[PDB]
């Protein structure tokens, strides 16, 4: 009686167990390539992250200078 | 009684003497034997025949559970969770299947010695070799893995002792 009316079977913790376990494992797995992904785009500058800013080139004024050596 | 299997749990014939009264002398032990079934057994035997044939009118069952077998810790991926955490429950649950396995062993020895008497040293060897071995056996699985044992644990020292065992071979086989 006990175990009908309070409690319920293995296999729902089992199964509760097995679905946070693989949670947890992509959250870690996932924690690790985030760390090595800003590791390298740090180290290379290649990636959208740490993109500092540069001189824009549109304010270059492409024109005669009274003086043709520019 | 049926309830439990003879086989696991043997007992002996338990052949017993006949009385061999002496002489005429009316012992006090058969007497009192024979009141205290005259007024012991006969109010006991009653109730218990009652409770029965009420147990009788209401039976329902219950039933032992079956286990399916999964993949051991042997054939499971380095980071696979879902495998290793199945192999660490069936792990755990083999565990405590020998720890009883175990524990039959020794009560089936304690058995022995209290029934045999005072020759309790010649006639109980038999189990007494049975419990050294499984005892044996049992130390090289389980012992000194300490509290925060595990399959994997196991299968290391496992791993261990086939290496060890291994080069022994070698050595003296090639000797
Ligand atoms: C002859 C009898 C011998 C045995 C007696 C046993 C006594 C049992 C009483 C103790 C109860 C406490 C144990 C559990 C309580 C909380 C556990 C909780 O999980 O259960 C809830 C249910 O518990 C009850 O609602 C609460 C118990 C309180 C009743 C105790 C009686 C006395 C309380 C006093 C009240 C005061 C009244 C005013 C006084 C003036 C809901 O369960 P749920 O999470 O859905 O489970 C889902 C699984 N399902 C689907 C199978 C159901």
């Amino acid at each position: 009686w006990i175990a009908r009316t309070f409690y319920d079977g293995p296999e729902k913790n089992y199964e509760k167990t097995m679905a946070i376990l693989q949670i947890e494992a992509e959250k870690a797995e996932l924690r690790l390539k985030e760390l090595e992904v800003r590791r390298l785009m740090r180290a290379r500058g290649d990636g959208p992250w740490y993109q500092y800013p540069t001189i824009d080139k549109a304010l270059i004024d492409h024109s005669p200078k009274t003086t043709p050596d520019n | 009684p049926d309830s439990w299997d003879k086989d696991v749990y043997p007992e002996p014939p338990r052949r017993t003497p006949a009385p061999a009264p002496q002489t005429s002398l009316p012992n006090p032990v058969t007497y009192l034997t024979k009141i205290f079934d005259l007024l012991v057994d006969r109010p006991v035997t009653l109730a218990r025949e009652f409770i029965e044939q009420q147990h009788a009118k209401n039976r329902y069952y219950y039933y032992h559970r079956e286990f399916r077998r999964v993949p051991d810790i042997t054939e499971c991926e380095e980071k696979d969770i879902l495998c290793m955490f199945e192999a660490e429950m069936q792990w755990r649950r083999d565990y405590k299947v020998d720890q009883e396995i175990v524990n039959i062993i020794q009560e089936r020895l304690k058995a022995c010695q209290q029934r045999e008497g005072e020759s309790y040293r010649q006639n109980c060897a038999k189990e007494l070799e049975q419990f050294t071995q499984v005892s044996k056996a049992f130390q090289d699985r389980y012992s000194d893995l300490g509290a925060h044992y595990s399959a994997r644990k196991c299968l290391a020292k496992q791993k261990q002792r086939m290496l060890a065992e291994r080069k022994a071979a070698k050595e003296a086989a090639a000797a």
